[PDB]
């Protein structure tokens, strides 16, 4: 019933479009820098879609362009860098700490992809454009005047392994920050966006293909 | 049959989904949807290490965010 297949995918397309609209709002700096707190967990995913999993926010700074490139055309979500502790594959190379004008993450790193690969916990710089979750969970991390630092590889493996203890304890997944109840995103367009997604979801399940 | 994961499944209102029991293994008692996490407290580093907190430890602990267990509560009510 080809008319009915075309409707089903039309809905899915609309939900995909509204879903990237929604993600953009929550990545926008004016809506999230308040919650980019050292120790809060952050799910890092590249635009191409490689998933680095959850990591620990260590620092965040405003991005500065190169001397030869005054107007690099960054978006607001590409205009800030979060330093995140991530578990990289032991395979993965050396972590270059500064991103070039065209990179969202360093060039030579990848997530863990093989079992009996423990990984290596490294601090990695990421654009806000790669942020696909902020947790309600905060781990304790050393700071200035607390006498520790994330430069010590052994401290990185200590904090790193507690984050895997948190995820082990959260069987059903790490708990996300709610855009309304936790971040108090006031935008009227955003309010309509989440309702639009819900009513479309009700439309989509109404379709036979959902259970066919 | 065809399956799809809502982009709203990690947000608070997902608990009002009619199939919520079906798609989250833990149900309402799942820590993933606990209403008891203080987003500005830090989880206890001793607890996660598996070493015993000092007395009076005021980090956020898992017992703080885990719902009450109805078996303990049905227990207390009698007598
Ligand atoms: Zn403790």
């Amino acid at each position: 019933d080809e008319a009915l297949i075309k409707d089903y995918h039309s809905i899915r397309e609309q939900i995909d479009q509204y879903t990237k609209d929604m993600v953009l709002v929550m990545q926008h700096p004016t809506n999230c820098v308040k919650y980019i707190n050292p120790g809060r967990l952050m799910h890092v995913v590249t635009s191409d879609g490689t998933d680095f999993g959850w990591g620990v926010i260590i620092n965040f700074y405003e991005r500065r362009p190169e001397r030869n490139n005054p107007n690099p055309g960054w978006s607001p979500q590409e205009s800030y860098v979060v330093e995140v502790l991530l578990r990289l594959s032991s395979d993965s190379g050396s972590v270059d700490s500064k991103l070039k004008d065209n990179q969202c993450i360093p060039a030579g790193i990848a997530p863990v992809t093989q079992k009996n690969d423990p990984g290596r916990w490294e601090v990695v710089p990421c654009l806000l454009s790669c942020m696909h979750g902020l947790s309600q969970i905060k781990l304790h991390v050393p700071d200035k005047k607390s006498g520790g630092s994330m430069d010590d590889p052994e401290t990185r493996r200590r904090v790193g392994k507690s984050l895997l203890e948190v995820q082990r304890r959260f069987e059903d997944g790490i708990p996300h920050m709610d855009p309304i109840e936790n971040m108090h995103i006031r935008d009227v367009e955003f309010k309509k966006l989440l309702r639009k997604i819900e009513v479309l979801e009700s439309r989509l399940v109404a379709n036979p293909l959902h259970n066919s | 049959a065809l399956s799809y994961s809502s982009p709203l499944r990690f947000f608070r209102n997902f608990r009002f989904h009619p199939e919520f029991t079906r798609l989250v293994a833990g149900g309402w008692r799942s820590l993933t949807y606990s209403s008891r996490i203080d987003p500005d407290k830090e989880m206890c580093p001793y607890e996660l290490e598996g070493t015993q907190c000092p007395s009076g430890c005021s980090f956020q602990h898992f017992v703080d965010i885990t719902p009450a267990a109805d078996e303990r509560i049905l227990l207390e009510l009698s007598g």
